[PDB]
C-alpha cells in the first residue's frame, strides 16, 4: 500500500520493491511523445514525435533529440527539467572521458555510467531518480550500429530496434513482425535515406497516425558523424514514400 | 415552507463564479423547460453545491 | 466530497457539480461591506485594508 | 486442478459456438494458452533481475 | 493529499509528478501580467506593476532587471524570490564573460537558468522557485525570446505570457502573428504591449497600474538594453488609451 | 477528411480528368501503361471521395479490352500495393476492389476468362472485411458451379464452407440465411453428413418463424429431411415434414398439401415404436385431410390399431401403390425402407401379441411373423431388452410365455381391490331400488 | 480459474467504439443532422462513455442558451473541448488495469 515507503528510496516494501523508482517509469510518459530508434547496416536512426501544440512557441526549438557529442545522439522521453539535467551529465561525462582516456566514449560506456550514477541517486536520500528514458544511438568505432536504452532505474540493455512512450506496445508489435519475417537483425538497405524513410513508415503503421514535418523530428547517427535533419530535409523523405 | 422576498445578490458579495453557474443551472432550464423536454435530453436533476459551511 | 453516496454518483441523478471555495482576497472585501452597512459607516473604514489583515 | 477444470469448460464452450457436439484437440490448445494469467512481469520490469 | 508528494519536493507521487511544483505555478497565477513580444529585429518586455495606494513613488519600482547589457528579464509570481533568480543569473553570466570574453548567448542563458531551478527540486533542504521569467535579447544569431516556467521547462516563444490576465494576453499575441506575419517592428510592438496590458488590467480591476515597458532591439536601441521611457513611453500610453476606448 | 482542403482540391483535379475520359480510352488502346499512368497519379492523391469516380475510369479500360487476362492480373496486384501505402484510408480502398468483383459477376465474356478471374479476386479480399466478403461467396460459388463438372466437386465445396461458417456483419440477415442453405447441399455431394449437421445448426430454427423468411423456411426443412433420411432416422424426418405441413403456403393451395401428408405417413410408420410415434401419429389420424386421400388412410390406420395380421397380406396391398413414389420406397436405397417395412409390421405384432396372448406356442408364433424359429427368437429378444415386451422363449418349442411375472404380493394386492370395490357397488344399488319404486 | 471462465478486460472505449456511443446519444436529441463526429471523436481521446454522455447534454445546453431546439455542428465542437479540460483538471488521469 503505503506506509512510509514511496516517500523514500532507501525504504523497501515487504516485497523488496522500491516504489518511488517505479513512479518514474510512469513519469516518463508525461511528455506524451513516442520514439522509435531502428538499425540499418551503416546507420542508426532515431525518431521522436514533435508536438507544437500552441503556435505561441517556436516550432524550431522544440525537440528532445540532443547532440551529446560528435558520434553520440540521444532521445529523451519524459520531462523538460529532467531532459536538460540528464543532458548536462551526459555532455560532461562524454567530454571528461574523451580527455581522461584520450579517446571517444562508446554508446555502451556512456549508457553504463549514466546508469551507475542514477543507481547511486537511488542508494542515497538526498537525491532522486531523473524520470526520463534516455536512448543513446551511435555507430560505434568498433561495433557498428548500436542502440542502448537506459531506463530510469538504471537498467541498460542493447537492442536491434526499440520504442518508448505511452503507445510503445503497438510499436513493439510492428518491429517484432519486421525482424522475425526477415530472419536478420537489421534493415537491409545500404542507403541511409531509405532507412530513414523506412523508419518513418513503420512509425505511421505502429501509431496509426499519418505524419507531417511538424510532427516529426529525426536524428541520424552514421559512422563518424551525427546530424539532426531539419524540417525541409524530413519533408523530402515523406514525398518519396507517398508516391514511390 | 418559509419563502421570503428576494435577498438580492447586491446583499451577497463575492463568489462570482457560483452566482453565474447557479443562474445557468437552475434559472435557464426553468425558463427554457419546453426546450429540454422537446429535444428529449435531461436538464441536471440535481446540482450539488460543496465546500465549507 | 467523499461522503457522497454512490446512488447519486451515477449519471442522471447529479450532472452539475459546482464548487464553492473559501472567499478569495477580492471576495472578503465585498462581504465585509454589507455587514458594515447594517451599522454606521465612515470614511475611516477601508475594507480592502481589513481584507488583507 | 482448477485450471484443468476451466480448460475443459472453455473447450466445450467453443463447441457450443461452432454448433458441434464434439470437442477436438484444437479446442484444448486454445484453452492451454489462456486462463493461465501472467505475462505482465516483463512489461517494465527487468531491474529486479 | 499528504504522504510526501507535496510535503517534500524530491518525492514523487504515483502520478509521476510533484504537486508542489503545481503550487509553485499557482503562485505565478497570483502574480501580475508580464508579456514578452518577440520581433524580427528586437524583443519587447512590458509588465503590469500594480499601485496599492498612491503613497507609492511613480516609475521607481519595476520587475524589469538587466543581465549584461543586452539581456532583459522580468519575472511574475513571488517578487523577492524572482529577484534572487535573476541575481543568480548575473553571477552565472559574469562567469561566462570571464572565461569566454564575450556576452552570453540567449540559448546559453536559458540552459544555465533551467539547471538552477531543476537543482531546487533535487534536495529537500531547499525550496523551489515560484516564478516564471520571460527573458531574452539580441545576440549573434539575432533576437531570441525564451520563457521559463517554475517547472524548469522552456521553449522558444513568438509570444510569452504569464500572470493572472494571461488568457487575454495569449489570444492578443496570436492575433499579432496573424495581422503581421513578421510579428511587427519593435517600435510598434511596444505600443502593441501597452494595448495588451490595459486589457489585462480588466482582470486586475480594483486598483490602479503602472505600465513599465523596456526593450532591447538590433538597431532601435543599437543592440543594447535600455528602458522604454519618455516620448516613446508616452506614445504607448496614448495609443493604448485610445484603443481600449 | 475532417479538414476542408483535401475535400475541395482532389475533387477539382478529378473533374478536369473526367472530361478527358474519351481521350483516356483512346490512349488505352494505343498503350495500356500511358492511359493508366494518368489515373495512377490521380488515385495516389488524398481524399477518398474523388477516387471513387476516378476508379470507374480504370474499370472502364479493362471492359474495353474484354478483358485481357494479363490486365486482370495487373489490376489486382496494384490494388493490394496501393492499400499498403495507405489506400487513402484502408476503410475506403475496399470500395474500389468491390467494383472489380461486380463486373465479373454480371458479365461473363468466356468460360475460360471467368474461371481465371476468381483466383485473383478471392486472394485480394482476404485482408479486406467489408461488402467484399458478401461478394466473395458468390465469386467462389461460380467456381463451385464450374467445379461441380470437374472431379473436384468435393474440394470446391470444402473451400466455400470454410468461408461461410464464419458469420459476417457486412452480410444482412436474409443473405446470410439464404447463403448457408446452399452450403448444406454441397456437404451431401461431398459425401459427409457430419459437416451437414454442423451447418444446419449454425443458423437458428427461430429465425425462420418470421413471415419474411418463410421463402427460406420451406427450403430449409426439405433439405434437412434429405440429410436425415440417409442417416435412417425416421422419427426426425416425420417431425420435419410435419413443420412443412403446418406451413400456410403448403396448406392453402389444394394440391400443395397433398404429397407432404403422404410422406409423413410413410416415415411415421417406418419409425420403430417409441412414445414419439404414438402422439405424432394420433395427430395425423384426427385430421380430415387424411380423408381427402383414400390410399393413405388405410395404411396409417392398419399400423395404429390392434390387429393380428400377416406379412403377405399387408405386402400385397402396398406393393403397386407406394413403388411409383420416390423419396419413400421407390428409390434403390429405399428398397431397404421397403425391406424395413417387413420388420415394422412384425414389431407391432409383438406388442399386440403380448397384451392379448399370455401363453401361446412358439410354433404358432413362427408362422405369424412369417419366419423360421431362429429368426423369430432373435427378434423377440431385441424387444425384451428395449423393454417393449417381457417374454420368455424356450428353444425346445414348448412355449413362449409372453408375460411379466407377477410376485406373491402383486396377487394379494390385486385380490384386495376386487373385494373392496365390490362392496361399493352393492351399497349404491340399494340406494337406487328405493328411488325407482318410489317414483313408480 | 474455475471460479470463472472468461477474464474480460474492458479498456477505454475504442477509437471507433466511441463513434458508436456518439451514435446512440446523438439519436436522442433533435438536430439538423450532423456529420462532424469524425473530428469530434478525435478530440474525445481517453474519454469514458460517462464523459461522452455529458458531451451530448452539454452540446444541447448550448443550443437552449442560443434559443434553438437543434443541435448543430458548432455546439458539438464546444462540448468536447470544454469536457476534455474539466476532465483532466479534476482528474489525476488514474492508472489501473
Ligand atoms: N457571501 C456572504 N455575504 C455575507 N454574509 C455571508 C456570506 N455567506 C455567508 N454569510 C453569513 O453566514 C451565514 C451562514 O452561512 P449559510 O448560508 O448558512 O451557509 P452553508 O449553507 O454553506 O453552511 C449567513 O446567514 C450570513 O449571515
Amino acid at each position: 500500500s503505503a506506509a512510509g515507503y514511496d516517500r523514500h528510496i532507501t525504504i523497501f516494501s515487504p516485497e523488496g520493491r522500491l516504489y518511488q523508482v517505479e513512479y518514474a517509469f510512469k513519469a516518463t510518459n508525461q511528455t506524451n511523445i513516442n520514439s522509435l530508434a531502428v538499425r540499418g547496416k551503416d546507420c542508426t536512426v532515431v525518431i521522436s514525435q514533435k508536438k507544437v501544440p500552441d503556435k505561441l512557441l517556436d516550432p524550431t526549438t522544440v525537440s528532445y533529440i540532443f547532440c551529446i557529442s560528435r558520434t553520440i545522439g540521444m532521445v529523451v522521453n519524459g520531462p523538460i527539467p529532467d531532459a536538460r539535467n540528464a543532458a548536462l551529465r551526459a555532455k560532461a561525462e562524454a567530454a571528461e572521458f574523451r580527455y581522461k582516456y584520450g579517446y571517444d566514449m562508446p554508446c555502451d560506456v556512456l549508457a553504463k555510467r549514466m546508469a551507475n550514477l542514477s543507481q547511486i541517486y537511488t542508494q542515497r536520500a538526498y537525491m532522486r531518480p531523473l524520470g526520463v528514458i534516455l536512448t543513446f544511438v551511435s555507430v560505434d568505432e568498433e561495433l557498428g550500429p548500436s542502440i542502448y536504452k537506459t531506463d530510469p532505474a538504471g537498467y541498460y540493455v542493447g537492442y536491434k530496434a526499440t520504442a518508448t512512450g505511452p503507445k510503445q506496445q503497438e510499436i513493439t508489435t510492428n518491429l517484432e513482425n519486421h525482424f522475425k519475417k526477415s530472419k536478420i537483425d537489421h534493415i537491409n538497405e545500404e542507403s541511409w535515406e531509405k532507412v530513414v524513410e523506412f523508419a518513418i513508415t513503420h512509425m505511421i503503421d505502429a501509431l496509426g497516425t499519418e505524419f507531417s514535418k511538424n510532427d516529426l523530428e529525426v536524428g541520424v547517427a552514421t559512422k563518424d558523424k551525427f546530424f539532426t535533419l531539419s524540417a525541409e530535409n524530413i519533408e523530402e523523405r515523406l514525398v518519396a514514400i507517398a508516391e514511390q | 415552507v418559509d419563502e421570503k422576498p428576494t435577498e438580492t445578490y447586491s446583499d451577497v458579495g463575492g463568489l462570482d463564479k457560483q452566482i453565474e453557474e447557479l443562474v445557468e443551472a437552475i434559472v435557464l432550464p426553468m425558463k427554457r423547460a419546453d426546450k429540454f423536454k422537446d429535444m428529449g435530453i435531461r436538464a441536471p436533476k440535481g446540482a450539488l453545491m460543496y465546500g465549507p459551511p | 466530497v467523499d461522503v457522497l453516496d454512490p446512488a447519486l454518483l451515477r449519471s442522471g441523478r447529479l450532472d452539475r457539480k459546482i464548487e464553492f471555495p473559501l472567499p478569495s482576497e477580492d471576495s472578503r472585501a465585498q462581504i465585509l461591506q454589507i455587514h458594515s452597512r447594517k451599522m454606521t459607516t465612515d470614511d475611516d473604514i477601508n475594507w480592502q485594508e481589513l481584507a488583507r489583515s | 486442478g482448477a485450471v484443468i477444470a476451466a480448460i475443459m469448460q472453455e473447450a466445450g464452450l467453443r463447441a457450443v459456438r461452432k454448433n458441434r457436439y464434439v470437442i477436438l484437440q484444437s479446442d484444448l490448445e486454445e484453452a492451454y494458452a489462456t486462463q493461465v494469467k501472467t505475462d505482465n512481469t516483463v512489461d517494465k520490469f527487468d531491474f529486479y533481475k | 493529499i499528504g504522504t510526501g508528494y507535496d510535503l517534500s519536493n524530491s518525492v514523487f507521487s504515483p502520478d509521476g509528478r510533484n504537486f508542489q511544483v503545481e503550487y509553485a505555478v499557482k503562485a505565478v497565477e497570483n502574480g501580475t501580467t508580464s508579456i514578452g513580444i518577440k520581433c524580427n529585429d528586437g524583443v519587447v518586455f512590458a509588465v503590469e506593476k500594480l499601485i496599492t495606494s498612491k503613497l507609492l513613488v511613480p516609475q521607481k519600482n519595476v520587475k524589469i532587471q538587466v543581465v549584461d547589457r543586452h539581456i532583459g528579464c522580468v519575472y511574475s509570481g513571488l517578487i523577492p524570490d524572482g529577484r534572487h533568480l535573476v541575481n543568480r543569473g548575473r553571477e552565472e553570466a559574469a562567469s561566462f564573460k570571464k572565461l569566454y570574453k564575450t556576452p552570453i548567448p540567449i540559448p546559453a542563458f536559458a540552459d544555465r537558468l533551467g539547471q538552477y531551478v531543476q537543482a531546487h527540486t533535487l534536495y529537500n533542504s531547499v525550496r523551489p522557485f515560484g516564478v516564471s521569467t520571460i527573458f531574452g535579447g539580441v545576440d549573434k544569431n539575432g533576437a531570441h525570446l525564451y520563457m521559463l516556467e517554475p517547472s524548469g521547462s522552456y521553449w522558444g516563444y513568438k509570444g510569452a505570457a504569464t500572470g493572472k490576465g494571461r488568457q487575454s494576453a495569449k489570444a492578443e499575441l496570436e492575433k499579432l502573428v496573424d495581422h503581421h506575419p513578421e510579428g511587427l517592428s519593435a517600435r510598434e510592438a511596444v505600443k502593441q504591449a501597452a494595448k495588451i496590458i490595459y486589457l489585462a488590467h480588466e482582470d486586475n480591476k480594483e486598483k490602479d497600474f503602472e505600465l513599465e515597458i523596456s526593450w532591447c532591439s538590433l538597431s532601435e536601441t543599437n543592440g543594447l538594453h535600455k528602458f522604454v521611457k519618455g516620448d516613446l513611453l508616452q506614445e504607448a500610453i496614448d495609443f493604448a488609451q485610445k484603443e481600449i476606448n | 477528411m475532417s479538414r476542408d482542403a483535401p475535400i475541395k482540391a482532389d475533387k477539382d483535379y478529378s473533374q478536369i480528368l473526367k472530361e478527358e475520359f474519351p481521350k483516356i480510352d483512346s490512349l488505352a488502346q494505343n498503350d495500356c501503361n500511358s492511359a493508366l499512368d494518368q489515373l495512377l497519379v490521380l488515385e495516389k492523391k488524398t481524399r477518398q471521395a474523388s477516387d471513387l469516380a476516378s476508379s470507374k475510369e480504370v474499370l472502364a479500360k479493362i471492359v474495353d479490352l474484354l478483358a485481357s487476362r494479363n490486365k486482370w492480373d495487373d489490376l489486382n496486384e496494384q490494388l493490394t500495393l496501393l492499400s499498403k501505402k495507405h489506400g487513402q484510408l484502408k476503410l475506403s480502398i475496399q470500395y474500389m476492389i468491390q467494383k472489380v468483383m461486380e463486373y465479373l459477376k454480371s458479365s461473363k465474356s468466356l468460360d475460360l476468362n471467368t474461371r481465371i478471374s476468381v483466383i485473383e479476386t478471392i486472394r485480394v479480399v482476404t485482408e479486406n472485411k467489408i461488402f467484399v466478403e458478401v461478394e466473395r461467396a458468390r465469386v467462389t460459388k461460380d467456381l463451385v458451379e464450374i467445379k461441380k463438372e470437374e472431379g473436384k466437386i468435393d474440394e470446391a465445396a470444402d473451400i466455400l464452407c470454410e468461408l461461410q461458417v464464419e458469420t459476417y456483419g457486412s452480410m444482412e440477415m436474409s443473405e446470410k440465411i439464404q447463403f448457408i442453405l446452399e452450403q448444406m447441399e454441397l456437404s451431401i455431394l461431398k459425401g459427409d453428413y457430419s459437416q451437414a449437421t454442423v451447418l444446419s445448426r449454425k443458423i437458428l430454427k427461430k429465425t425462420f418463424k418470421n413471415p419474411k423468411y418463410e421463402s427460406l423456411k420451406l427450403e430449409y426443412y426439405n433439405l434437412l429431411v434429405k440429410i436425415s433420411l440417409h442417416k435412417r432416422e425416421y422419427l426426425e424426418v416425420a417431425q420435419y415434414l410435419q413443420e412443412i405441413y403446418q406451413t400456410d403456403a403448403i396448406k392453402s393451395d389444394e394440391a400443395k398439401w397433398k404429397p407432404v401428408l403422404s410422406h409423413i405417413v410413410y416415415f411415421l410408420v417406418l419409425s420403430p415404436y417409441g412414445n414419439l410415434q404414438n402422439d405424432l401419429i394420433h395427430k395425423i389420424q384426427n385430421d380430415n385431410n387424411l380423408k381427402k386421400l383414400e390410399s393413405q388412410e388405410s395404411l396409417v390406420k392398419l399400423f395404429t390399431t390392434n390387429e393380428l395380421m400377416r406379412w403377405p397380406i399387408v405386402q400385397k396391398t402396398y406393393e403397386p401403390v407406394l413403388n411409383e413414389d420416390d423419396l419413400a420406397f421407390g428409390g434403390e436405397a429405399n428398397k431397404h425402407h421397403w425391406e424395413d417395412l417387413q420388420k415394422r409390421v412384425i414389431e407391432h405384432n409383438l406388442r399386440v401379441i403380448s397384451e392379448y396372448y399370455s401363453r401361446i406356442t412358439l410354433l404358432r408364433l413362427n408362422e405369424l411373423l412369417d419366419l423360421t424359429e431362429s429368426q423369430t427368437e432373435t427378434y423377440i429378444s431385441d424387444l425384451v431388452n428395449q423393454g417393449i415386451i417381457y417374454a420368455k422363449v424356450n428353444r425346445p418349442a414348448k412355449i413362449v410365455n409372453f408375460e411379466k411375472p407377477k410376485n406373491s404380493s402383486q396377487l394379494l394386492n390385486e385380490w384386495s381391490h376386487n373385494v373392496d370395490e365390490l362392496l361399493e357397488h352393492i351399497e349404491t344399488i340399494g340406494h337406487l331400488i328405493t328411488k325407482e319404486e318410489i317414483m313408480h | 480459474p474455475g471460479r470463472l471462465d472468461r477474464k474480460v478486460e474492458i479498456p477505454l472505449p475504442n477509437e471507433a467504439g466511441r463513434l458508436e456511443i456518439f451514435k446512440i446519444h446523438t439519436a436522442k436529441v433533435k438536430k439538423t443532422g450532423e456529420f462532424d463526429f469524425e473530428a469530434a471523436v478525435k478530440m474525445s481521446d481517453g474519454f469514458n462513455g460517462a464523459d461522452i454522455r455529458n458531451c451530448a447534454t452539454e452540446a444541447g445546453f448550448f443550443a437552449i442558451r442560443d434559443d434553438r431546439d437543434h443541435i448543430n455542428p458548432d455546439d458539438l465542437m464546444k462540448a468536447v473541448r470544454k469536457v476534455a479540460e474539466v476532465k483532466k483538471l479534476e482528474g489525476t488521469i488514474e492508472y489501473q488495469k
